């Protein structure tokens, strides 16, 4: 087992578990579930009303000190009722640590703006206001950031097609360059590469 | 193994050759079709067969690891040679 | 009023595809506003319709000055997914050769500031140096910078024959370059007149606006994700971290050319210590098997076929993984459901939250402060577009 | 006696017992308003009852430094007033109670 | 405080989708069916919407094939199918749902192959 | 109470006067953007483009959309007097370069297979 | 009731008496590995792929034909069960032939998902592998008999659900052929499904091969007209 | 383990400030800027004269692309399309059917050299080698419609290149 | 050839005045190189 | 290279230190580009015997996470995400540029 | 039969590789 296999690490696990026991334990009004996954990374569920207390205590707890806002981003999953999952990820250099909070939304539900906690977020809030249409209340300057001017949809979202809805051309009878309907000369060629059997049975889901 | 065309167009091996009425023989003018000469078809076809004194035989190409992977031919049928899945290489058995 | 001013995205120092509206008092910046996104090719949701060993080249387009680094975090974090551990070997290649990319992104870095700032000379100077990390590049992978060479198992082929004597080679006359780079600017009254005390940053600023790397470093940060959290064999290497006093331009450039001294340092290291062994993981669920195996065991074929048609699948889970890329913190928040399709793949960029601080570190500043700010941040657009 | 504390925008303090001393009794009399049960004011008073039993004990700056972990006491000083702040948020926002609201039946449930 | 909406959800018109892709597409609601090939039941467990094919051509260079609709490759995936109908009406597309099909339950006897007096008996093995 | 939460507006009449408004400076904005970005257009012409604009979302009932529609105006209008956008993106409105698309059953029939 | 307690791996399931193992477990969502048996045949039992282990029981058992016991406790996970279907892999694949490029079964392989999913990665046959001459059973049904594994899927066909009893197997032994014996066309308005079946490229469709790769296929559900069957 | 870079402040000896005065006064820091200049000047240069000189390349480059043969002649591919599944751009399109003696060979086979990536992913994952990168990078062409391969034209190019080709395989393939 | 020169400049080829069909006294290029002298020049082997 | 001395000295002369030892130019010292073939070894799982796949198969071993504190459902000293990271040391190969 | 060939290192080492950064005084007073 010792050659191929990822070694494990169970010191970083059990304190990963009792760090999460212990924000649990501090903010029962937001918290909804804590997860230490098998390679040690510590995942906290949280109600989204409790995305800037929670976020603040992270930050400014003695035992906490997340000063540190690695990255903030969404995950689109169209099943759920609540479309929309928003992931922060913090890093704590007194204690060498790393954290991830996960909220969820849907389309019409606006998201508290940590702007005010993590000036770091500003764009990354506005990344995801571009990509998947989450808005963000109390924004300082919230608007598209990353796809050109009068992009109309979110292309981040799963049933975005993949070449979207327009394409540019430059005209010569307007002397500028137009949108028009896309069209391709070649289709993207669809693969179903997913297997008939079962790969992992440590994942298999009840049968209902 | 080129053969032309009764417009004059030169076939590829794989059997194109665009029509008297095709308006994308137009794409030619002033300039030339792209036609290998050389027809893996043919060219296997001269190669000879080879007796082996086996039931079974053995073919990977040639070259070793520079070739295909390694598949074994069944040469029970006397009226017919084993080629090979990947190389078309013949072989047999001494018959008469 | 002020003026309103469009800088670039033609613009020598705009790094090609940057917009940067300004209001300007005179040449007074009285604000800046970057505008992105004229590089944004969609790299995510493209990845979330490839395999994942198809998606390892958007990494090497990425940030196209550090290539391997790029590959290298893609591949730990598909390596955390996979519960696999590469070989020794195989680490020791990646750390030589993420320190390679590091001389290489940092010669591109150092010698752009100083061409943008008015020191045209040494640029040609250090590219000679960079054309022949290229050929190393090219020697082991078959491509002059997107190699695609690290792999989520390991790397793709071994190092050929006589790569180690001419790494050498290059790594024992590297330091009369820095020398003579050093030379050319380091006492130059102009050159520290341009960069003393601009754009200045302090520790809790930077912390907060989500710097990392450099950024950190030359604000007093006693920080470096390779001796706090070492990811390949960077916990075998000894090495030093070059720590800023100042906060700004001229510490930052200070910090820079000393981390190029120590990446000859642990290039020296990893040239003395290589092992021998496999390059890739043992496992041909995985990694694919040798040609010659393909073509003489039936495991092997079929383990090849189901590897470059459908691809490994990669049990259900979400991670993130972080390394100290030559520019910053580089991380990749990667989610599987147990496919062989990745599910999303958010990349982390150090240019992203660098940019977007420029308007702070700016205050107060003219122009052509602007522009050596620009700089010394090391901004490459591929990254933070993405 | 220290200069150039090393962090950019950081100064040097000057009598830092005397600070770190008011900060902690401010941080304890503003966590006496929140109730006795609450996971937070416990664990919290905790901590700040023994650095605060460490500074008292300690006349060496340096040796204060090395026993409370804090890295660059100024930085000590720092972290107690970011933690005297978020006491007075914590106060405000009463995070103590239940949870608001249960998720939806599948809204954590991965894969799919 | 809440307001209580108690209209249906639309947001259509914060799609961007062009008004044509959403008044005449039809969508399919479906759990796929097994591929006949394999025995393996891996891929008939999730629900399935996928759009109506539209055309495609023969480009006149290189004969490719040519498509003018956005949505040919867009396939979704779903837990349930309420999830499946919810979502294509929330976002205004027509949809048709077909019903899982599972395989009945076999009876299945190894003696059966050597009866006495039954018709089940086998002739070889 | 459906448990839902507004973003701005609580009812149906705030979510109007927000559009009254956003349609106000849209209607203020159009000759200032006819002279700045220099189209060929007349002031009418735009500020019927404007009203099309407007009257494509009538049908909404929802304060929440009608909400996100109005601060997606917002941006619009605040990239348009910002010189953000160019005068290839104000005249994408209008699709001059496309070939209209007859609606009538035999037209279609004869072009193809599409409804 | 009628329903008997039995047990996957520790989970309690109630089943009717004469229910297989391989039933049992796939009324929690186990799908056996499997290579002969097929629920619309007889059952064969000759493949060996369905090896399972029963709690406290030192032999394997083949879950395809055997009924559940009271009380029994199937562990489709263990290690005796994992070298047991790694075991039968390894004699699958040592004279198959390494003809998967060329091999219409190419991405749609049995033989090629259970041997990634549950065989090993490697081989340690070092031997030469054996070779079968082809058979011509007609237009429809292209044969390349070395991809055989012996399965006995398509004999039970045509003898159960197509009434025809041309197909058997000759000889004994590795050198054991399926085939008719005879230079004879297998006709039947049932013929094609024997290339379904087939969990291989042994048995492939004349007419479709080589066009196409199981990938590349979008698959459109819909309804045969040439008959009122439908 | 962490150093300073610029944690230095200098000495206040009176020749000490007198050296640094007659810096300041006379440039001697921008001199010696100069004498580097200068040294560099009289240095042979690393220019190389192309195109009647080429710069060094390695047995893995990865180049043009081509379709090759065995020594009989026959064409090596199968149609196996591994190498269509595996690229990462989409850029290869395949068509097979059974050719007049049976064999398993394609009739359309397409190379969109402007969607190529040139990463060498379908030579890794062909089983024959049939697909390779070549040697060859002067083909820049004079219209878009030059760089869309069809099977003809990789023929041909492996046609030409197999002299140099099977030597650069010859050279590499013990480490493959 | 010539060893003395550094890395880049020992290997150098003067092209035909007269290829195929066309006049390269003036006009040469690359493309004019056959590939065995092509491995050669660029360094890929040490054998012409 | 071949520069004449005279110009060797000024170079020396004006850079300030010894060109010649350290030619940016690449000469001799560099490795053939005609190598012999390698063997490159094979890894630990070429075993022919006790080499079973489920006792080294990593991708079975990975768990789904585990739940601490569900919501659905003394001293107790507080505790860190992890230790206090311990401060650096100063360089003793060179503490100071 | 042949032993192992691979890219390795030589017997013993490498040389040291100077990295630390050199800039002679030369100068007057
Ligand atoms: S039947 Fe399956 S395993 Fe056998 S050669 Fe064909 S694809 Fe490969
Ligand atoms: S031909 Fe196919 S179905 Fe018939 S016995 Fe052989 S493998 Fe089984
Ligand atoms: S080199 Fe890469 S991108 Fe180009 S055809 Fe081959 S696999 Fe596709
Ligand atoms: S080139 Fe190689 S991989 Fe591609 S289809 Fe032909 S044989 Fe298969
Ligand atoms: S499936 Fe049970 S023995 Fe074949
Ligand atoms: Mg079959
Ligand atoms: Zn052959």
């Amino acid at each position: 087992t010792r050659p191929t296999i990822r070694p494990r690490n169970d010191v970083v696990h059990k304190q990963l578990s009792a760090f999460g026991q212990y924000v649990a334990e501090i903010l029962p009004k937001y918290v909804q579930q804590v997860q230490v996954s098998c390679f040690n990374e510590l995942e906290i569920f949280i109600h989204p009303d409790g995305v800037i207390p929670v976020l603040t205590f992270l930050r400014d707890h003695t035992n906490a000190q997340f000063k540190s806002l690695a990255d903030l981003t969404a995950v689109d999953v169209p099943t759920r009722q609540n479309r929309f999952e928003i992931v922060y990820n913090l890093l704590s250099l007194r204690f060498n640590s790393r954290i991830r909070v996960k909220t969820y939304t849907d389309e019409l539900t606006p998201i508290e703006s940590s702007v005010t906690v993590y000036k770091a977020a500003n764009w990354y809030e506005r990344e995801i206001w571009d990509m998947f249409g989450v808005f963000f209340a109390n924004h300082p300057d919230l608007r598209r950031i990353l796809t050109d001017y009068g992009f109309e949809g979110h292309p981040f979202r799963k049933d975005f097609p993949l070449s979207g809805y327009v394409e540019l051309r430059y005209d010569d009878e307007v002397k500028r360059v137009v949108a028009e309907p896309v069209e391709l000369a070649q289709e993207f060629r669809k693969f179903d590469l997913n297997s008939p059997w079962e790969a992992f049975p440590a994942y298999r889901q009840p049968p209902e | 193994g080129v053969r032309t065309s009764p417009t004059g167009e030169k076939v590829t091996h794989t059997g194109q050759a665009y029509d008297d009425g095709d308006y994308r023989r137009v794409r030619f003018s002033d300039r030339q079709k792209e036609v290998n000469e050389n027809f893996a078809i043919d060219l296997i076809a001269e190669q000879p067969v080879s007796e082996v004194g086996s039931r079974v035989i053995s073919c990977d190409g040639g070259g070793g690891a520079l070739g295909h992977p390694r598949v074994y031919i069944n040469l029970d049928k006397e009226t017919k040679t084993g080629t090979c899945g990947y190389c078309g290489l013949q072989f047999r058995q001494p018959h008469h | 009023s002020n003026l309103t001013l469009n800088f670039g995205p033609q613009h020598p120092a705009a790094h090609g595809v940057l917009r940067l509206v300004m209001e300007l008092s005179g040449e007074m910046v009285r604000k800046c506003d970057p505008h992105i996104g004229l590089l944004h090719r969609g790299t995510e949701k493209l990845i979330e319709y490839k395999t994942y060993l198809q998606a390892l080249p958007y990494f090497d387009r990425l940030d196209y000055v550090s290539m391997m680094c790029n590959e290298q975090a893609y591949s730990l974090a598909v390596e955390k997914l996979l519960n696999i551990q590469p070989p020794p070997r195989a680490q020791w290649i990646r750390v030589l050769f993420g320190e390679i990319t590091r001389l290489l992104n940092h010669i591109m870095a150092v010698t752009t500031h100083a061409l943008d700032i008015g020191a045209m000379t040494p640029f040609f100077w250090m590219f000679e140096e960079r054309e022949k990390m290229f050929e190393f590049y090219e020697r082991v992978s078959g491509a002059r910078m997107h190699a695609a060479y690290i792999r989520p198992g390991g790397v793709h082929q071994d190092l050929p024959l006589g790569l180690l004597d001419d790494i050498y080679e290059f790594s024992k006359n590297f330091s009369f370059r820095i020398d003579e780079l050093e030379e050319m600017l380091t006492n130059n009254r102009i050159w520290r007149n341009r960069t003393v005390d601009i754009g200045v940053v302090t520790a809790e600023d930077a912390l907060n606006y989500g710097f990392s790397g450099v950024m950190l470093r030359g604000s007093g940060i006693q920080w470096d994700l390779r001796k706090t959290q070492p990811y390949d064999v960077y916990d075998q290497v000894e090495f030093d971290v070059p720590i800023g006093s100042r906060g700004d331009c001229y510490d930052r450039y200070l910090c820079r050319v000393e981390e190029m001294r120590q990446s000859l340092r642990i290039i020296s290291q990893c040239l003395n210590k290589m092992p021998p062994g496999e390059i890739k993981v043992d496992d041909a669920k995985v990694s694919p098997p040798k040609r010659a195996e393909m073509k003489t065991s039936m495991e092997s074929l079929i383990h090849h076929f189901k590897l470059y048609t459908e691809g490994y699948q990669v049990p259900p889970g979400a991670t993130y993984t972080a390394i100290e890329a030559p520019k910053g913190e580089f991380g990749v928040y990667l989610v599987s459901d147990g496919s062989s399709r990745p599910y999303r793949c958010k990349i982390k960029a150090p240019g992203f939250a660098h940019l977007a601080g420029l308007d702070k570190m700016s205050k107060g500043h003219m122009l052509a402060d602007v522009v050596a700010i620009i700089g010394t941040q090391d901004i490459v657009f591929g990254e933070v577009d993405r | 006696l220290k200069k150039t504390t090393g962090l950019v925008g950081l100064a040097v303090c000057e009598t830092p017992h005397e600070r770190l001393k008011i900060l902690y009794t401010k941080i304890l009399d503003v966590l006496g308003q929140i109730p006795k049960n609450a996971a937070y004011r416990k664990y919290t008073e905790q901590i700040t009852n023994e650095k605060l039993g460490m500074v008292k004990a300690e006349p060496d700056v340096k040796k204060l430094e090395e026993q409370l972990q804090g890295g660059q006491i100024e930085e000590v000083i720092l972290q107690a007033e970011n933690e005297l702040s978020l006491a007075r948020k914590m106060l405000r926002w009463k995070p103590w109670e239940p949870l608001v609201e249960e998720p939806p039946a599948n809204q954590w449930k991965w894969p799919i | 405080q809440l307001i209580a909406v108690d209209e249906k959800l639309d947001i259509t018109t914060l799609t961007g989708v062009p008004e044509e892709h959403i008044k005449t597409r039809k969508v399919r609601i479906f759990v796929p069916a097994r591929n006949n090939m394999q025995s393996g039941v891996n891929n008939t467990k999730k629900w399935k919407m996928e759009f109506d094919t539209r055309e495609r051509w023969e480009n006149p260079l290189m004969g490719w094939s040519s498509t003018a609709d956005p949505l040919s490759n867009l396939v979704l995936t779903f837990s349930t199918k309420e999830d499946a109908v919810a979502f294509a009406e929330k976002n205004g597309w027509s949809f048709d749902v077909e019903e899982r099909k599972v395989p009945k339950p076999k009876s299945k006897s190894y003696g059966a192959n050597f009866s006495w007096n039954k018709r089940t008996r086998v002739s070889t093995k | 109470g459906t448990s839902v939460k507004p973003i701005f507006s609580r009812d149906m009449n705030e979510a109007k006067r927000r559009v009254r408004e956003l349609y106000r400076a849209w209607y203020r904005e159009v000759p200032n953007t006819v002279h700045l970005f220099q189209l060929d257009i007349s002031v009418k012409q735009g500020r019927d483009k404007v009203r099309e604009m407007f009257m494509k979302n009538a049908h909404v009932t929802d304060p929440r959309v009608v909400d996100l529609l109005v601060i997606k105006g917002k941006m619009e209008l605040e990239e348009t007097i910002n010189v953000w956008k160019q005068r290839t993106h104000i005249m994408r409105f209008f699709h001059e370069t496309e070939a209209p698309r007859p609606t009538d059953f035999l037209s279609k029939f004869y072009v193809g297979h599409d409804p | 009731s009628n329903l008997i307690e039995v047990f996957v791996d520790g989970q309690s399931v109630m089943v009717e008496p004469g229910t297989t193992v391989l039933q049992a477990c796939e009324k929690v969502g186990m799908q056996i590995p499997r290579f002969c048996y097929h629920e619309r045949l007889s059952v064969a039992g000759n493949c060996r792929m369905c090896l399972v282990e029963i709690e406290k029981a030192p032999k394997v058992v083949a879950a395809c034909a055997m009924p559940v016991m009271k009380g029994w406790n199937i562990l489709t996970n263990s290690e005796k069960s994992k070298k047991a279907r790694e075991g039968v892999m390894e004699f699958l694949l040592a004279n198959h032939p390494l003809d998967c490029p060329i091999c219409d079964q190419g991405g749609e392989c049995d033989l090629q998902d259970q041997s990634m999913m549950f065989g090993s990665d490697r081989s340690r046959f070092l031997e030469g592998k054996r070779a079968v001459e082809d058979k011509n059973i007609g237009p429809l049904v292209k044969t390349i008999m070395t991809r055989c594994i012996q399965c006995t899927r398509c004999i039970r066909f045509a003898s159960e659900i197509a009434g025809v009893d041309d197909l058997g197997t000759t000889g004994r032994g590795n050198d054991m052929q399926v085939g008719t014996y005879i230079e004879k066309m297998f006709m039947s308005e049932l013929s094609g499904n024997i290339i379904d079946i087939c969990p291989v490229g042994a048995l492939t469709s004349k007419p479709y091969a080589f066009t196409a790769r199981p990938w590349e296929t979008r698959k459109t559900e819909s309804i045969d007209v040439m008959d009122a069957v439908g | 383990t962490y150093k300073f870079v610029n944690m230095r402040e200098p000495s206040m000896d009176m020749k000490s400030v007198t050296d640094r005065a007659a810096q300041t006064l006379l440039w001697t820091e921008l001199v010696r800027g100069l004498g580097m200049t200068l040294s560099y000047l009289f240095r042979e240069p690393a220019t190389i004269n192309y195109p009647f000189e080429k710069g060094p390349l390695s047995p893995r480059f990865r180049g043009e692309h081509a379709l090759r043969r065995y020594p009989s002649g026959e064409e090596r591919c199968i149609a196996c399309k591994l190498c269509e599944a595996v690229c990462p751009a989409q850029a290869i399109t395949i068509e097979a059917e059974p050719r007049a003696d049976g064999s398993r060979r394609t009739t359309r086979y397409d190379i969109d050299m402007t969607k190529c990536i040139y990463c060498g992913f379908c030579q890794e994952a062909c089983p024959v080698d049939a697909i390779v990168e070549g040697p060859n990078f002067e083909f820049s062409t004079e219209t878009h419609e030059e760089l869309l391969y069809n099977k003809e034209k990789l023929l041909n190019n492996g046609d030409k290149w197999e002299a140099e080709i099977a030597a650069n395989i010859q050279a590499d393939y013990l480490y493959r | 050839e010539d060893n003395k020169q550094f890395f880049g400049r020992h290997r150098w080829v003067i092209y035909t005045t007269e290829m195929n069909g066309r006049d390269t006294f003036w006009d040469v290029d690359g493309s004019m190189v056959p590939p065995e002298w092509h491995r050669w020049l660029h360094c890929m082997t040490d054998d012409p | 290279a071949s520069a004449t001395r005279v110009i060797q000295l000024l170079r020396n002369w004006a850079s300030g230190r010894d060109l010649q030892a350290k030619l940016q130019l690449r000469y001799q010292e560099i490795s053939k580009r005609t190598q012999p073939p390698p063997k490159l070894p094979v890894g630990p799982s070429h075993k022919l015997s006790n080499n079973y796949y489920c006792t080294r198969d990593g991708r079975r071993e990975a768990m789904p996470p585990s739940i601490v504190m569900s919501s659905q459902k003394t001293e107790k000293k507080a505790v860190t995400p992890a230790p206090p990271i311990k401060r650096w040391e100063l360089s003793k190969d060179q503490p100071y540029l | 039969a042949s032993k192992v060939k691979q890219d390795m290192p030589p017997p013993g080492g490498y040389g040291p590789i100077d990295y630390k950064r050199n800039l002679p005084r030369r100068g007057l007073s």
